[PDB]
């Protein structure tokens, strides 16, 4: 599982692959890992259990009611939630969410992080994707869209439990 | 009333479209109750009211056949809602029944009354003429307290000729003998497997069922002979999970079929006083005309239908909403459009609905 | 265990083994793990536990009802109890149902899915079906029973935990 996140130019854009690994085998190669949230005012993607995330997103679309969509405040409130309720600490996932006003990671752990550029990249191909990211990044002025897409591939050619299947959820707010 | 089974049905179908199988239950119930009378001594205590259990999901008709049963009988009616047992005293459903009987008798009195409510000097001018603070529970108490310390021509001549004592002794009578009783969602009541406070609510309710003497403040009552019709879609529990005692007593069943969007087509214009003559005799009010064209209705009818299958299916109450949310621009308007006519065409339903109806999201808030 | 699901020309169908290994022996070889539900409409399999299976197919007919018999609304609120409830959440099976509509999987992480030909294929020796039954579909004109048959036999021949015991449903809708 790869995902990545990238922010340039008044655009931000969450690409994820497609496989599902048991084991050594793969059980499925179109999966959707990445999905909009908040009335389409939020990108979000997920690297576990499909239904682990989709318990997670429902709640962070509750907190972000309760704070009026502020993203970084809504990503603690679920962050302490996580970690103290009994029944979501058996939750295995690592979310990554995004808006135009910031990009950043939520863990089970509680821990909630903004990368440097705001620039995500988590899975087990997040390292491999977060390298041609930054690569690209700095060394371009390719948008944000054709730096994940670009790095997707470039993690699923590295990555064994990461695929080709793409999706894509771009944001503009310039 | 000496009404046969098809008669009390042929009544039904004036209001209830369809459903004919839940019309041909209560309507043998009901003939049973003019059956019994005609019994010698022993019998008529011995037989028992036929107790009916409608089943289906909601809004397709389970309260208005008992509602329009009870209207056609001119007996005393009430609904109950099961789950309000589930955190008041069961005996509370045969004190309402009667509190509900006494209003019908009086008003049915002052009928009797009403219409008892010479010189050519007298012809001519004829022609011209022409504090108690209580808790809840006890505040119907503190009221007849306050009533008896108040105590310690319409008006004057209605209480001159009613009998107060015979509207209470009659009340009792009209309650023993055809009193009616729905009991909706007692499908909810049954065990999921709470299940202790579920079914204690069923056992609560046996003694009204198997016959039993309930106080009231206008006399005691007895529940031998009422009738009783509860409801339920059994969709989670069946009504093989309602406690043995329970299922003894309720001897006929029957299922209600879900509508169509047919049904619907016809529950808007064939049902006497249906909803789409409702706001043309509303919309007559302010010297306006509308009319349905049959595309119109038809339109309509798949509008609801859609909602309800879309997110979640309400039954024939989807009408409502939708039929509503269609006039209300008209409805606005309707002072300002006296003297016209307007016409609800296919393409004024689809003008004022599409928009709507294609966005689940927004359907499930205005719609 | 496996178990297959195949649709095609009109009509699927769905087949499962009967073999039921208790560590390194055999416990019952004739299980029939495929059943029909909600008025022979649909038809269902499971991997695990029969007990398990029979309460999940149970509340499965439950949500058709509320849900008027569609397969995906009514499998999603059996996913959300199957995580949600304690009581269920200790159950541990791999549910695969199917109707005139579509071919999807339920299982206790509360995922949904539906492969991508309506192509089931889970248990043990799962994989090794999935890659036999794809191979007639494309290959071949066989019908969708014949490919489930067949593509059972090789895994049974290849999973130890499989046998050639075979229990089938088909449904015809055209
Ligand atoms: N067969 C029918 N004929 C006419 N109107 C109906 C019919 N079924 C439902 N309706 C309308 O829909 C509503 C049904 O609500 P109700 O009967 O109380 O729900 P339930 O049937 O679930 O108890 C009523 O307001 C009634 O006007």
């Amino acid at each position: 599982t790869t995902i990545v996140s990238v922010r340039r130019n008044g655009h931000v854009v969450i690409a994820g692959d497609g496989q599902a690994t048991l084991g050594n085998t793969v059980m499925k190669g179109n999966v959707k890992k990445v999905r909009r949230l908040y009335n389409d005012k939020v990108i979000a993607g997920f690297a576990g259990g499909t239904a682990d995330a989709f318990t997670l997103f429902e709640l962070f679309e509750r907190k972000l009611e309760m704070h009026q969509g502020h993203l970084v405040k809504a990503a603690v409130e679920l962050a302490k939630d996580w970690r103290t309720d009994r029944m979501l600490r058996k939750l295995e996932a690592l979310l990554a969410v995004a808006d135009e006003t910031a990009s950043l990671i939520i863990t089970g752990n509680g821990d909630v992080v903004q990368p440097e550029n705001d620039l995500i990249a988590i899975g087990s191909g997040g390292p491999y994707a977060q390298a041609a990211a930054r690569a690209l990044l700095e060394n371009t002025e390719l948008s944000a869209r054709e730096i994940a897409e670009k790095a997707l591939d470039i993690a699923g050619d590295i990555c064994i439990y990461t695929n080709h299947f793409h999706t894509i959820e771009e944001l503009s707010y310039k | 009333s000496e009404m046969t089974p098809r008669e009390i049905v042929s009544e039904l179908d004036k209001h209830i479209i369809g459903q004919d199988n839940a019309k041909r239950s209560v309507a043998i119930a009901l003939r049973n109750r003019w059956r019994r009378m005609q019994l010698n001594e022993e019998l008529r205590h011995e037989v028992t009211p036929k107790n009916i259990l409608m089943i289906g999901p909601t809004g397709v008709g389970k309260t208005e056949i008992a509602r329009r049963l009870a209207k056609l009988a001119n007996a005393p009616f009430i609904k109950v809602e099961a789950t309000k047992f589930t955190e008041k005293e069961v005996d509370s459903i045969i004190r309402d029944l009667t509190d509900a009987a006494v209003k019908m008798v009086r008003v049915q009195a002052i009928e009797k009354n009403r219409y008892r409510a010479p010189s050519a000097a007298r012809q001519a001018f004829r022609k011209k003429l022409r504090e108690i603070m209580a808790p809840p529970g006890m505040e119907e108490m503190t009221s007849q307290l306050q009533s008896m310390f108040q105590n310690l021509l319409i008006e004057e001549e209605a209480a001159k000729l009613v009998n107060p004592e015979e509207l209470k002794q009659d009340a009792i009578d009209a309650v023993e003998q055809h009193g009616i009783v729905f009991i909706d969602q007692i499908d909810k009541i049954c065990k999921r497997g709470p299940d202790v406070s579920r079914e204690g609510v069923q056992r609560d309710l046996l003694p009204l069922v198997e016959g039993c003497t309930v106080s009231t403040k206008h006399g005691m009552v007895k529940t031998d002979h009422i009738l009783f019709i509860a409801s339920g879609a059994f969709q989670i529990a069946k009504p093989s999970d309602l406690i043995p005692e329970l299922q003894g007593r309720l001897p006929i069943r029957v299922e209600l079929q879900a509508l169509t969007t047919s049904d619907f087509e016809r529950i808007l214009t064939e049902p006497n006083a249906s909803i789409t003559v409702q706001y043309k005799a509303l919309m007559a009010t302010e010297g306006v005309n509308i009319e349905f064209t049959d595309s119109g209705i038809k339109r309509i009818a798949e509008a609801a239908w859609q909602v309800n299958e879309s997110t979640e299916n309400i039954g024939a109450r989807r009408l409502h909403t939708v039929l509503e949310r269609l006039m209300e621009e008209i409805s606005y308007d309707a002072s300002d459009l006296s003297g016209q006519n307007i016409t609800i065409d296919a393409d004024y339903v689809s003008k004022h609905l599409d928009a709507l109806v294609a966005d689940e999201d927004l359907s499930r808030f205005i719609l």
